[PDB]
């Protein structure tokens, strides 16, 4: 057994962590108390849920979590909800005042505060550690801390930990739900110096989720709560594989060797079915075949995008439920028979499958009916590129005025930069587009 | 009330449908890089389909099915009937033809038939062509192989070598050859939209399977006719002949009609291309939705048989249709997905 | 389609599917980037501060 | 605890100033004597945002009162909510300073400031986390306008890095107390382009226009104005006190792209005379909020082009229709809103409707059309700055004619640079 500490940055990051945490314990059977009546191994173990949990001598099962946040408000409804007894003070971590949706002072004017704050409450769980795998990094492009303080860390912790992999959870920014302006400035600052410390990186757009949830869910103006339940289902079926007995993805170096070939282009797409309203008073529950066919439908997509023009380097397919392989390779071959799937000439064209009996596990009074069997496809498409280029544009229309941007240089930042880390992901579109077009 | 942006200067057919929808009353134009558009009329080359239909309450359309460029450029048309086993190897409207590249290459098997052609005593001229061929440019019709083989080495440019039709239809008077030329427009749904009115893109010069070098009697495009052709207009005006004249010819010269003759096999082809692409291509459970308008060029042969030669992704249309068949486009292709307050257009049904 | 590395177990099973073969920087470093930024700061606001005693001086004179 | 410290300064802004508290003091169940007597609790999660809890369960304004002249400022003790400030954070000369900007920037004022600056001091020292200061003034005055920005400039050398936001009434000749307003006005805006991050520009041309043509209030008094002024201090503040996650400067960072052009138009939803049976709808609310008529800046928004846009939407709604009716008015204004920032158009819903009205909406446009008002009292100062009319009253106090040429020529500098960015496009 090898330890998996997450690490959770600004509001997006927080607030996503918490409806993580409350989805592992529905699923561990752990109780808001931190108790795991089924652990028979008192105050230790090393199961696989022991790579996510700790045990206290009293039997307490303790997130390997740290939340951080540049302001208060967020975590404290940490200290005060429903797992308040989950955590101990030390793992929560709450500066003064925020980074004001400011890459600049997030990294540099307020990160500089408190980044060795934060190494060192980190290097706390990292000592609880035997076997320490890496980190997954949950956090917002768009907000201040999330993108700022975040490529701040993943700098240091590549320093500190150099061995070690990370993983990013990472929610791209959409109007709909953002009431920011300089958000696509903050995304590329925060993925141009981020890039070369990240593994493998899966990246939600909350414009895909919210019209998820306005289109499977009737709720005709989702919340965070709602996006973030979602959200932790697609988070946790992509962990089962750490948390739970199996041999596919069982430690993050796997996720990079199944899912990304090439270092840069590590930005695996995931798509999930499927999403069934609560509400709903009859529903026919979806066939293997069904549920993975709807992998295939940018409607189901964590980022929409068009996987038919481009070319695939992995794909990965995560059942929970009643699911045998017979079933899975008849819609697989059905599937390939009436679906553009193109592979890169380079990698072998199929699927590694991992499948877990269990059912996906629903937040009581939740909005996601309990169904039968679902799945999560992780596939590493070109596509996904799209997402680059539609934020790459809105910072150039910008950037050209240079609106904005006398916020960053005023807290110690210099417009270089912003060039520098543009032309990375000019590169970055670049390499896409050699790997995936003719 | 609705908004459109123009991005394509250079396009006869939707300068007039910008001025259909103005006149209208409901359709206001913004500026080409304003993004709160309902309709994008894009350019020809990389267009940003990837920026589209994430327009926060926008319903957004475009003018051009990406990944149509697989059936409307000359290569990758090759590729796509031979792979598609939908069309097959022995596809039997299309020549047979292969990609060859200068300096997934098919030189030899061009040679294993071209041989057995030589041979067999039977037609072997071949005809060599590429989509960089603006204006009649760049295509050798030629008996003798290698003669072609050399023309495609001496540039740089991806070409197919097809069997060129030896024995086509020829009108009279005038022993004279042609092509025709389909406008087909394919709505969201996916509806295949033939457009009634076809025309024919005639050779004012005789035909002469005698030299092939000399082209304006070969090669029948309405251009080279203008400006390199001495007879240039004398039967119809522009070297356009359209269906109402070549039908009532068809049956005074030969006793039948152009629906049995040609057109029951040009709306099969038509149908045979485009179901084919339809899953690579399709919008329908798409955030933005795609129309397009192709132009389908066919070629007849003596006894009454149809060939597929090419597919035109941004083709223009003639003058006397214009008014007629971007009035369809707005009707059936634009007021069908933004509503304001008999048809000319066959439903190709699948 | 060729199945492999079939394993399993009591919570679920895995296994590969094959359709087709195929055809650093230093602590020191960060450290002296925050410290430049910080500097720029400093910089910045000494200017502000020495326009506002400008001003203070000439709130003197009239 | 993001606190707010707020000062008023002078006549207009110890008036608006206490309309604004009385204002908010209703909405947050606070009464005269800083009792809460509410019946949510809504009311008071953001209740220290602007009041100081004192033991006894009493809630004190985080207020301080400034004036050269004791009047208006006997009358705010006198007036309904008077009681409620803190003794103390009165702060009041005895001179006056006769609508001239040089005395309560230079010789009167100057004798004060460092009077109100303890009181700043006190106030802020007393604050978890100071999110910034707001002033409440006009620019026509002495007071206000003079030691008003000289109390800016003080604000700012003390607490650099701390937001500093200003409620600013412009003159105008409608309603008009002297001849030299437009020398006061000019000489503060400059003030105003260099020590404020956001300045909300309280036209009283437009307030005037407002009441005489929409009210059909045929002789507006001050009351008529600021009855308006106080509906659009609550709109604007209104997701600072109530729960919604944005402190002042990250308001700042999505408003203003240019740090010069931090001039922004108000606008309210419904306009109402004192003394409303029908509720808007969503649509009426949206259209209303962008026609000239509810901008509280003589300013035509179709002259000029959107930087930025903010709406608060408040009462009991639909926001999927908020989303729907501001998407739509977006494209019939299309042409108005600059391509070259996406997005530029942010909303809030709050549940909390303000007294005697179930749906209204403010606005808070940063338009380049802005820089109309500024041409207007640019022309007013130079219709007598070109005879020197009036310039005794200024250099009698120690003041130059060089420091009015440069007050009008940043003053044409800041309507160039609007105009800059009228005309750039994608
Ligand atoms: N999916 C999801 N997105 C969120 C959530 N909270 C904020 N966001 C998104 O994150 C972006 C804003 O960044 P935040 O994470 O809120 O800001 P931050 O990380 O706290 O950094 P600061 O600027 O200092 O506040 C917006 O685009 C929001 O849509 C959340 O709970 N769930
Ligand atoms: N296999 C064949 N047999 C006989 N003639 C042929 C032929 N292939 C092409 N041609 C002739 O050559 C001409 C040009 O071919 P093609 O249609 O590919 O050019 P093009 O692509 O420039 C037409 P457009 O301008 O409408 O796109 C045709 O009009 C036709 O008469
Ligand atoms: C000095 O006076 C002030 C004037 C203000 O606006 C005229 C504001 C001010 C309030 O709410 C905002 C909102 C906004 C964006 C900007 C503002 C803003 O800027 O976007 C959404 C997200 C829709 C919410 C409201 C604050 C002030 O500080 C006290
Ligand atoms: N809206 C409004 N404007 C005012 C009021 N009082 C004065 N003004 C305007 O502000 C200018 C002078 O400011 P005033 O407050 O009277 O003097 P100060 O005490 O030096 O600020 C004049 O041009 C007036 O039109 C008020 O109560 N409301
Ligand atoms: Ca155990
Ligand atoms: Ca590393
Ligand atoms: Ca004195
Ligand atoms: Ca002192
Ligand atoms: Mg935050
Ligand atoms: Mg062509
Ligand atoms: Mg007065």
């Amino acid at each position: 057994m090898r330890e998996c500490i997450s690490i959770h940055v600004g509001q997006a990051g927080v607030q996503i962590g918490n409806a993580c945490w409350e989805l592992y314990c529905l699923e561990h059977g752990i109780q808001p108390d931190g108790q795991m009546p089924s652990d028979k191994t008192i105050g230790g173990g090393d199961d696989s849920f022991n790579t996510f949990f700790s045990e206290t001598g009293a039997g307490k099962h303790v997130p390997r979590a740290v939340f951080v946040d540049l302001e208060p408000t967020v975590i404290d409804e940490v200290r005060t909800g429903t797992y308040r007894q989950l955590f101990h003070p030390e793992q929560l971590i709450t500066g003064k005042e925020d980074a004001a949706n400011n890459y600049a002072r997030g990294h540099y004017t307020i990160g500089k505060e408190i980044i060795d704050l934060v190494l060192d409450r980190i290097r706390k769980l990292a000592d609880q550690c035997t076997g320490l795998q890496g980190f997954l990094v949950f956090h917002s492009f768009g907000g201040g801390t999330g993108s700022g303080f975040t490529s701040l860390l993943m700098e240091r912790l590549s320093v500190d930990y150099g061995k070690k992999s990370k993983l990013e959870f990472s929610i791209y920014p959409a109007p709909q739900v953002s009431t920011a302006v300089v958000e696509p400035y903050n995304s590329i600052l925060t993925t141009h110096t981020t890039l070369e410390h990240s593994d493998c990186a899966f990246m939600v757009d909350n414009e895909a989720i919210y019209d998820i949830c306005r289109r499977n869910l009737d709720i005709e103006r989702p919340t965070y709560t709602n996006l973030n339940r979602l959200i932790s289902q697609i988070v946790s079926s992509i962990t089962a594989s750490l948390r739970f007995d199996g041999a596919l993805n069982v430690d993050l170096t796997e996720f990079q060797t199944n899912l990304v070939p090439y270092p840069r282009i590590h930005f695996p797409l995931a798509t999930y079915a499927p999403v069934i309203s609560a509400e709903k008073a009859y529903h026919e529950q979806l066939s293997v075949a069904e549920i993975t066919n709807a992998c295939f439908e940018p409607a189901n997509q964590m980022v929409k995008c068009d996987p038919r023009h481009g070319k695939y380097m992995a794909c990965c397919l995560l059942y929970r439920g009643d699911v045998v392989p017979k079933d899975v390779n008849a819609a697989i071959a059905t599937i390939k028979t009436k679906r553009s799937i193109q592979f890169v000439d380079w990698c072998p064209t199929g699927f590694k499958v991992g499948i877990n009996y269990q059912p996906p596990t629903v937040v009581p009074g939740g909005d996601l009916a309990k169904v039968q069997r679902a799945v999560c496809m992780l596939s590493n498409t070109t596509a996904i590129a799209e997402a680059w280029a539609r934020l790459d544009h809105k910072f150039d229309l910008m950037y050209a005025k240079r609106a904005f941007v006398h916020w960053y240089v005023g807290e110690g930042m210099e417009e270089g930069e912003f060039s520098e880390a543009r032309e990375d992901m000019a590169a970055l579109e670049k390499d896409y587009e050699e790997v995936g077009v003719d | 009330m609705y908004t459109f942006v123009v991005r394509d200067e250079n396009s006869s057919v939707y300068a007039e449908v910008s001025r259909l929808l103005l006149a209208t009353g409901q359709w206001k134009r913004l500026r080409k890089d304003n993004p709160r558009f309902n309709l994008m009329l894009g350019e020809r080359n990389r267009l940003p389909f990837g920026r589209l239909g994430h327009e926060p309450g926008l319903v957004q359309l475009v003018n051009y099915y990406r990944g149509a460029d697989k059936l409307c450029r000359k290569a990758s048309l090759v590729k796509l009937i031979k792979t598609s086993p939908e069309l097959s190897e022995s596809c039997t409207w299309f020549p047979e033809s292969y990609v060859i590249y200068p300096t997934t290459d098919e030189r030899e098997v061009f040679l294993a038939a071209y041989n057995r052609r030589r041979e067999g005593r039977e037609g072997n001229v071949w005809i060599a062509k590429s989509s960089a061929g603006a204006k009649g440019e760049g295509i050798l019709i030629s008996s003798e192989a290698s003669e072609l083989l050399d023309f495609i080495d001496e540039q740089g440019q991806v070409h197919v070598i097809q069997k060129y039709l030896e024995k086509p239809l020829l009108l009279e008077p005038g022993h004279r050859k042609f092509d025709i030329r389909s406008w087909v427009l394919v709505d969201h749904l996916y509806n295949i939209y033939l457009y009634r009115e076809g025309v024919l893109r005639t050779s004012s010069e005789p035909y002469n399977s005698a030299n092939f070098q000399d082209k304006t009697c070969h090669l029948t495009n309405h251009c080279i006719q203008k400006e390199y052709s001495k007879n240039y207009g004398r039967y119809e005006e522009g070297n356009e002949m359209f269906f109402e004249e070549f039908n009532q010819y068809l049956m005074d010269a030969l006793n039948t009609t152009l629906e049995n003759s040609i057109l029951l096999q040009i709306k099969h082809i038509i149908r045979s291309c485009l179901m084919c692409i339809e899953p690579a291509i399709s919008t329908k459970h798409l955030h933005y939705q795609s129309f397009q308008l192709f132009g389908f060029d066919f070629m007849v042969d003596e006894e009454l048989k149809v060939w597929l030669i090419e597919v035109n992704g941004a083709p223009a249309c003639a003058q006397k249709l214009y008014a007629e068949l971007c009035q369809g486009i707005v009707d059936v292709a634009i007021s069908s997905v933004f509503p304001l307050a008999t048809s000319i257009f066959i439903k190709l049904h699948h | 389609m060729e199945v492999i590395e079939l394993n399993k177990c009591t919570s679920g099973q895995s296994f590969e599917v094959i359709l087709k073969p195929p055809s650093d920087p230093s602590l020191e470093e960060i450290q002296k980037k925050l410290e430049a930024a910080e500097e720029r700061r400093k910089y910045q606001e000494a200017e502000l501060l020495k326009h506002l005693a400008e001003k203070r001086e000439h709130e003197r004179e009239v | 605890m993001r606190e707010i410290v707020h000062i008023q300064a002078g006549q207009c802004g110890n008036q608006i100033g206490a309309k604004f508290w009385e204002v908010i003091s209703d909405e947050h169940g606070i009464d005269p004597t800083g009792s809460y007597h509410g019946d949510s609790d809504l009311q008071l999660e953001r209740i220290n945002v602007y009041y100081n809890e004192a033991a006894g369960n009493k809630y004190v304004p985080r207020a301080i009162l400034v004036d050269l002249e004791p009047g208006t400022m006997d009358s705010v003790r006198s007036g309904p909510f008077g009681q409620i400030f803190r003794p103390d954070n009165f702060v009041f000369g005895q001179s006056g300073a006769g609508n001239n900007w040089a005395k309560g920037h230079y010789t009167e004022g100057a004798e004060l400031v460092d009077s109100v600056l303890d009181v700043v001091r006190k106030e802020s020292e007393s604050c978890d986390c100071l999110q910034g200061f707001q002033l409440t003034h006009s620019l026509g005055g002495g007071t206000g306008s003079g030691m008003g920005t000289l109390l800016i400039s003080k604000i700012r050398e003390e607490y650099p890095d701390r937001i500093m936001n200003t409620f600013s009434v412009v003159p105008s000749p409608k309603v008009s107390d002297t001849v030299v307003e437009p020398y006061n006005a000019t000489l503060s805006v400059h003030q105003l382009v260099e020590n404020t991050d956001e300045t909300y520009c309280i036209d009283n041309e437009a307030l005037y226009d407002i009441c005489f043509r929409t009210l059909k209030l045929t002789t507006p008094t001050y009351g008529d104005l600021n009855h308006l002024v106080s509906a659009t201090m609550s709109g604007v503040t209104t997701c600072l006190r109530f729960p919604g996650n944005a402190d002042l400067r990250k308001l700042a960072v999505n408003m203003v792209p240019f740090p010069r052009l931090h001039f922004f138009m108000p606008g309210f939803a419904p306009l109402t005379s004192r003394g409303q049976y029908r509720a808007l709808t969503v649509p009426e609310l949206t259209q209303q909020m962008f026609d000239a008529k509810n901008m509280m800046a003589a300013c035509d928004p179709r002259h000029g082009r959107y930087l930025t846009v903010a709406a608060v939407f408040r009462g009991r709604m639909s926001m999927k229709e908020v989303d729907e009716q501001m998407l739509n008015v977006q494209n019939k204004n299309s042409s108005y809103f600059v391509e070259w920032i996406p997005n530029n158009v942010k909303t809030a819903v709050c549940d909390i409707p303000p007294r005697g009205l179930k749906m209204s909406a403010t606005f808070i446009g940063n338009s380049t059309a802005i820089q109309e008002l500024f041409k207007r009292i640019s022309e007013q100062f130079t219709a007598m700055f070109r005879r020197k009319a009036f310039l005794h009253w200024y250099t009698g106090e120690g003041m130059d004619e060089m420091e009015f040429t440069e007050a009008e020529s940043n003053m044409n500098d800041l309507v160039s640079e609007y105009q800059q960015y009228q005309d750039a496009t994608a």
